[PDB]
DNA sequence: CTATGACCATGATTACGAATTGC
DNA sequence: TTAAGCAATTCGTAATCATGGTCATAG
């Protein structure tokens, strides 16, 4: 629809180009100037034109040591290494490499690993023509033949085999989303006859570019173009949609320029004639071929930078591609920027111990960038459900019906289009509100990796990139060590608690950035690790090296500076600047998203240390890891000895303090005073006192005062939070307990939060007992919503769940009769509830889908929920304040309240009536019993105040759907399984149905036909 | 039949007769006739040549827990 | 017909393996 | 070709042991 502005008057012999790049690309090419791999770079100007840039003359290489013989110091054998062996038996050694310009170069460099000296050594630099020839050469120089005139006897290892685009960016100092400049007279626009579809197309040599480091005025962001879209399909009853039978009926698109607070384009393309919508364009077609063609032409002409959505990768784009393949439309799958290239669906998997394992499809688009917001949420955030409704409530606050809204009239289709446009608008709001893209651009500028790697890769490519960028400045080469496999080492210490309930303030002192500052201030690195022999026979121990608790020796900083101290120092300053910016916000959600930014930079700095100990990885050095955790243990026991030893009764102070807890970075010391001001004063004195026994940047700091405190086990405690004194209290802290885990029911987590509220804030155990009694009583009397009963568990890799029978695996692998095409896959979460049956050996035989127990009305196992979900967390919490008469107190508060329960042959009910007073079954329909007839006015009085309260609950719920829907004049259709509103509006109809019929036992209060 | 099942499905979604997914089909036909909006005399003449069948004398979504 | 012995199961308790969170 | 780390609390699930109850046989 709307086009980019027109590039007026660029003349290359006088004017430069200044543009900001988004994507890079590799390309094997003809039309050479009179190398074959030429590079592509796509970007945008400071105004809004689209620029493609072709870069020429770059070829991959690596290094290898020159062996000590008469060969690789003699030029005849250098060019003979270039020369091929013409023998017949060298077909395995000069064919797959063959005649390639590997070349011969002599340079003086060093290896990374260890500390041998300040002296370098000769290495050979071996270029290669193509990037897809470094793999057979590696298969032909190490295990292949290297008998060539006795120049290089096998073997010499390969060093610095890295990726092509990463080697380009390490070479020329270009980072992700960078400002690039072509100077005047260096670039030729009309040398390249147009093979792509951008406006400006330059054709430059790889030594002409100028990279501007992002800082000062070069810290801006260009006006990018962002698209979001959503589709609709018309299915059958029960049957989930399938790309060979179910047509695509509506596509809806939103588009904006980045930096402007509203969109500028709003389009909706439908398949029958429709009705107009104010604010958007509407076009209609009588066939699906025209609809797919129209969308492909719009996406070529608008030419967006970024494409977003929600589950567009695994549902939307391959559905469109398969549907275009079935209907024989040849011109659809050309969505990219290159004019002669069609797109294809390709599977990929990712797995780690940090995010688990996920299997995704990818679809190829060259030039353009994809950001599915579902994958960003699934990677960064740990939530309970990952539906669009659930995250839109958590962050903002909100198939067979559609097939008859489309086979109807055109106002129904207009309603369908407004629904689809709201769906297509929600991920834009989430992208701009959560500060996604600004943090992605800052991550790519601090680490130096492209913008597509932050959605596909892990935390290794970034630390490899930063280490290579720091390695070119002193002249070192990296080695290739690979081992399967070493052993584990010893991790962190935890101090033994003094368990219980405390009501005198405890002050928390901890170290900030512990492991990066250990690695900084004792000069630990790959490049300064001293081997056990190379100290000998030199004897200089003092101020030349140090010794660690695991046992290594490491050189002092008066000889070398390591590489990991400098990378860590850069990351630490970036996080410090993020916190300095965060210290001046007032909005809460903005404060937590800047907390998210600084959390991400601290995770990056700690993953630098975790790179060293990963024995399945790219470069492990477990000696360093052992030295780190040994220093950690030594320093925390130093802290505990010092804190408990100095402030004592004989040293003039009030009370000898005693440490109650410590977990590898923090110390919770109990001081003795019950005044929060005096505890805060002595705690600040203690933190600042103890910090002066270390190198720098090692510092201990005061952080909080808990008052009161509740310690249950290791990694399980709770307390109340004081930041200042006249800032009285902030909130609770629930570390580890049953209120922050997601393996349980909402009922149990709510009861634990409410019990700690009534028990820690108001200090009333009697209201707490009465609360827990009411929860158990309302459980047994069958008046608890089934939202509070839903359990969710993650469906991981299928073989560990083959090894032992679980409940959620049994529910998932059991398909439905309605739909063998929508079922949980690997990596998602399965929700279930437990119904009552008589198979007590197996709780995996009583699990059912919440919607299935909704539509089929199966009962609930209240004894399962009473003794297996609720009871034992309560016995954790309520015991330490009292004795074991407290277990008997809650099991007796159960006992006064356990005696009130409510509930083939079952169909043959005789509708046996019963007396309302004393429950005696009898013949006739009158409500009262003959012995209990006098007290009938009181028995009518009783239960009409129950009908009165059910009437008041019907009306508050069924008009809330009208305000959440938007309209007051049309029907509600919302079966949202993540809304408590749904199925709480279903049971009050039946309560009212039952309670209205019980009062017609009594006669009518008058006539009605008068 | 199979042509009489689309006439009723077309009467059920025309907005000028009312917002009807809680009641029967013949009750909505007589409600519009009282106010006399314009009920057509064909959605009546198939609700008379049938008995109490639940796929003629019921709204489209008379399943569906809404 | 009654008493004693044997078998069988059923229930409860303890010990081990696994999702999530604390660092 | 591709992947930060470990410590665990904690509860569930499975297996083993103990205890009684019921049935059958013998006197
Ligand atoms: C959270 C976390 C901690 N650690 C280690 C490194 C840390 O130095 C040590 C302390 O944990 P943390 O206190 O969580 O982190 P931190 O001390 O480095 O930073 P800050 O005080 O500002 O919050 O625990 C990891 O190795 N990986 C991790 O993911
Ligand atoms: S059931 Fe009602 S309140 Fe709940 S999400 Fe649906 S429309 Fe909104
Ligand atoms: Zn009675």
């Amino acid at each position: 629809r709307w086009l980019r502005p027109t590039p007026p008057a660029l003349d290359p012999q006088t004017e430069p180009l200044i543009f900001q790049q988004l994507e890079i690309d590799h390309y094997v090419g003809p039309a050479q100037p009179v190398s074959v791999p030429v590079l592509r770079a796509f970007g945008v100007t400071d105004e809004g034109f689209s620029v493609c840039c072709h870069i020429h003359g770059f070829a991959p290489y690596f290094y290898t040591p020159a062996p000590p013989g008469f060969g690789p110091e003699h030029m005849g054998d250098l060019q003979r290494e270039l020369n091929l062996a013409i023998s017949r038996d060298s077909r395995g050694g000069r064919e797959l490499t063959g005649p390639a310009v590997l070349a011969v170069e002599l340079c003086s460099r060093e290896s990374m690993f260890g500390y041998h000296g300040h002296g370098p050594s000769p290495f050979l630099r071996i270029t290669v023509a193509l990037p897809r020839l470094v793999a057979p050469a590696r298969r032909l120089l190490e295990q292949g033949i290297r008998v060539a005139g006795l120049g290089t006897p096998s073997f010499a290892p390969y060093e610095a085999n890295v990726d092509f685009e990463i080697r380009f960016m390490v070479d020329t100092d270009i980072v992700g989303c960078n400002w690039l400049e072509l100077p005047a007279g260096k670039y030729a626009l009309r040398l390249k006859e147009k093979a792509t579809q951008c406006q400006l197309e330059a054709d430059v040599l790889w030594s002409d570019v100028v990279s501007h480091p992002p800082e000062g005025p070069w810290q801006r962001i260009a006006p990018l173009r962002v698209l979001s879209f959503d589709i609709e399909c018309a299915g059958r009853k029960g049957i989930f949609p399938e790309p060979e039978r179910d047509p695509v009926i509506q596509i809806c698109s939103l588009g904006l320029r980045w930096g402007e607070p509203e969109p500028f384009l709003r389009l909706a393309l439908t398949l029958r004639p429709c009705a107009p919508i104010l604010g958007a364009k509407v076009q209609s077609y009588e066939k699906e071929e025209d609809l797919l063609q129209a969308w492909s032409t719009f996406i070529r002409i608008m030419d967006p930078d970024v494409i977003t959505g929600y589950n567009i990768q695994n549902f939307d784009l391959p559905y469109l591609i398969s549907r275009a393949q079935t209907l024989k439309v040849q011109t659809f799958p050309f969505l990219g920027r290159v004019a002669g290239l069609c797109s294809n669906i390709r599977d990929s998997s990712f797995q780690s111990k940090q995010t688990g394992r996920r299997d995704t499809k990818v679809v190829s688009m060259v030039g353009r960038v994809q950001m599915d917001m579902l994958q960003v949420l699934l990677r960064e955030y740990k939530l309970r459900s990952y539906t669009l409704n659930a995250v839109s409530f958590h962050f903002l606050g909100e198939h067979s019906i559609i097939t008859d809204l489309q086979n109807g009239n055109d106002q129904t289709r207009r309603r369908l289009a407004v629904y689809c446009l709201k769906d297509a608008y929600l991920p834009l709001r989430l992208l701009e509100r959560l500060m996604v893209l600004v943090n992605a651009v800052e991550m790519a500028r601090v680490t130096g990796v492209p913008l597509s790697y932050l959605l596909s890769r892990g935390q290794q490519v970034k630390v490899v990139s930063q280490l290579l960028r720091q390695a070119m400045h002193e002249g070192l080469l990296m080695p290739v060590v690979k081992s399967e496999g070493g052993e584990d080492y010893t991790g962190a210490t935890v101090i033994e608690p003094l368990k219980g309930y405390y009501d005198v303030p405890i002050a928390t002192l901890d170290f900030s950035s512990l492991y990066p500052s250990i690695m900084m201030a004792h000069n630990l690195c790959y490049t300064t690790l001293l081997r056990p022999g190379t100290a000998q026979k030199l004897g200089l121990t003092e101020d030349q090296f140090i010794r660690t608790p695991t046992g290594d020796e490491f050189v002092k900083t008066s000889v070398r500076k390591g590489l990991l101290p400098q990378i860590l120092e850069n990351l630490l300053s970036a996080r410090k600047r993020a916190k300095a910016e965060l210290a001046k916000e007032t909005d809460p959600l903005r404060r937590q998203v800047l907390d998210g930014r600084q959390l991400a930079l601290k995770v990056s700095a700690n993953s630098v240390y975790g790179f060293t100990g990963a024995q399945v990885g790219k470069l492990p050095c477990l000696e360093i890891s052992q030295s780190v955790t040994g220093f950690g243990r030594q320093m925390i026991e130093k802290t505990k000895q010092l804190v408990e030893s100095k402030y004592t009764v004989e040293n003039g102070y009030s009370t000898s303090a005693k440490v109650v807890y410590g977990d590898t970075d923090s110390v919770m010391c109990r001081f003795g005073v019950s005044s929060v001001a005096e505890a805060m004063a002595l705690g600040r004195e203690a933190a600042d006192w103890v910090s002066g026994h270390f190198p720098s940047p090692i510092r201990l700091e005061f952080e909080k005062v808990y008052f009161p405190y509740l310690l249950i086990s290791k990694k399980r405690y709770a307390g109340l939070l004081f930041s200042s004194r006249p800032d009285a209290h902030d909130r609770m802290d629930c570390k580890g307990l049953e209120a922050v885990r997601r393996d349980n029911c909402p009922l149990v987590a709510n009861l634990v939060t409410a019990s700690l509220r009534r028990l820690l804030i108001d200090r009333d155990p009697e209201g707490a007992v009465a609360h827990a009694q009411d929860v158990i009583s309302d459980l047994l009397c069958n008046r608890i919503d089934i939202s509070q009963l839903v359990i969710t568990k993650e469906l991981t890799r299928a073989a560990s769940d083959y090894a032992g029978k679980q409940a959620h695996v049994e529910l998932a692998e059991r398909m439905r009769k309605r739909d063998p095409g929508s079922a949980p896959s690997l990596g998602d979460r399965v929700p279930y509830v437990i119904i009552s049956a008589a198979k007590g050996v197996a709780a995996y035989m009583k699990s059912e889908d919440p919607l299935f127990v909704l539509e089929h009305s199966l009962p609930i196992d209240t004894q399962y929920y009473l003794e297996q979900q609720l009871a034992k967390p309560l016995l954790r919490i309520f015991e330490p304040i009292l004795g074991e008469g407290r277990a008997e107190a809650v099991l007796l508060r159960g006992d006064h309240t356990r005696c009130k329960t409510v509930l083939g042959l079952l169909a043959f009910a005789k509708r046996r009536n019963c007396c309302i007073g004393c429950r005696t079954v009898l013949s006739h329909q009158g409500a009262v019993c003959e012995f209990c007839q006098p007290r009938e006015s009181e028995l009518y009085q009783k239960e009409v105040s129950h009908l009165n309260a059910l009437e008041e609950r019907f009306s508050r719920l069924w008009t809330q759907c009208q305000r959440c829907q938007g309209s007051l004049h049309e029907d509600v259709i919302c079966t949202s399984r993540d809304c408590p509103i749904f199925y709480m509006r279903k049971k009050v109809r039946k309560d009212l149905e039952d309670q209205e019929q019980l009062l017609r036992r009594f006669g009518p209060p008058g006539p009605e036909a008068w | 039949e199979e042509a009489e099942l689309e006439l009723l499905r077309q009467f059920d979604l025309a907005w000028q007769y009312g917002p009807c997914t809680g009641i029967t089909r013949l009750q909505r036909w007589c409600r519009a006739k009282q106010m006399g909006l314009e009920p057509p005399p064909e959605v009546w003449q198939v609700l008379k040549t049938h008995p109490g069948d639940p796929r003629f004398q019921c709204s489209l979504w008379h399943l569906y827990p809404l």
